[PDB]
């Protein structure tokens, strides 16, 4: 919900990564991961 | 729909490149335009190349694309069509390089079964890059217009090769390598005093 | 001092990236730093990027960092007898060779390594006229102009060049205009074509 | 003369960058007189 995203500095860039996140609940849990280990 | 970063090059040379949002699909079409309902004109080898014989057969290879090749994104896949005389065939790379070790991919059909990618190989590519797999996933998407893969020769030699990156699968890979995910598996840095 | 300089585009490449691109024309030689130098004249300072702004490999970001560091004072470029020439006033070593300009060959070796001392030639205009007057009679084969450096790595010998750290090209504006004058003329490298028409 | 074989393009180069072109015809007749054969 916009805050696993980077901040840098395309909205459509922007929402089609976030369909493809809430498509795929396994790339949730990897970049989760990446953070919170 | 999907934006895509298309690049064009003639004979190794950049010529085109721009970030365009088609919803209603793309078009990659030469001189010889055509309204059907969005196009993509390429342009024309006079103003970027001198090679005389290499601007006459870019000519040729662009005519031979007539109404263009189309490209379009349908069940978490891109599909990619010809509709004009010259053939194509695609292969997935990197953004300054395809792969000229191995063939293309496949060849680009003549009818709306195009399948040049699909995301479900991109994501688990992308799980296990993040778990530690050390290969990132390519999206770079190549096309060899009017001629044959180059396989085993320099892609620059090429008459017309065009890139299509789509933006939503580079970003998503941004963000995992800024997540700790890196690919240098193997590097023998040649640095010493002698 | 050093005259009669030739004007170089220099691009760089950290990963297969393109980061820096500039038309630099130094009377007084040029040397290709991998951090802020103190500017100095002869052998002005030529500053490549951090690569903090343009990569997010942490890996890659960490190696290319350190290649940088090892150039030391420099890579030197300078022309001199019409001839050129380069010296690595670093650490890290350096490979070079003639290529395309989108492309360096990674099918073959280097043409050399990189000279410490000041002996070390990249280039020789003698070929390059031969070729080129040959290139319009009719050979085929355009001259090359292209200079690449590997810098802190080997030659990528049969492995994808975009995968090295820190790739450097450089051409002489000179003589990339003398062949597209040749181009201009009427010459062709097109030898070989087969288009696929249906 | 001599001037007459440099390409003629929409932005100029400037002197200092065409002399490095002229510079190599000057000092090579044998390039110089093959430019003149495609003329």
């Amino acid at each position: 919900l916009q805050d696993l995203l980077r901040t840098l500095k395309s909205p459509q860039q922007q929402q089609q990564v976030l369909n493809i996140l809430k498509s795929n609940p396994q790339l949730m849990a990897a970049f989760i991961k990446q953070r919170t280990a | 729909q999907w934006e895509f970063e298309v690049t064009a090059f003639y004979r190794g040379r950049q010529v085109f490149q721009q970030t365009l949002f088609c919803p209603g699909g793309l078009r990659l079409v030469g001189s010889t335009a055509d309204m059907t309902l969005q196009p993509v004109t390429l342009p024309d080898p006079e103003g970027f190349l001198t090679d005389k014989l290499v601007k006459e057969y870019v000519g040729q290879v662009l005519k031979g694309l007539g109404n263009g090749l189309a490209l379009w994104q349908a069940g978490q896949c891109l599909w990619a069509q010809r509709l004009g005389h010259s053939h194509a065939f695609w292969a997935l790379g990197e953004e300054l390089l395809p792969d000229s070790g191995r063939g293309p991919d496949g060849e680009v059909h003549k009818d709306k079964d195009g399948a040049v990618f699909d995301l479900r190989p991109f994501v688990a590519d992308l799980i296990a890059f993040m778990e530690g797999s050390g290969h990132s996933p390519r999206y770079t998407l190549w096309f060899c217009m009017g001629e044959m893969w180059p396989q085993d020769q320099p892609w620059v030699k090429r008459l017309v090769m065009v890139k299509v990156v789509p933006t939503c699968l580079k970003e998503l890979l941004e963000m995992a390598r800024e997540g700790g995910a890196s690919s240098l598996k193997t590097v023998d840095l040649h640095i010493s005093n002698s």
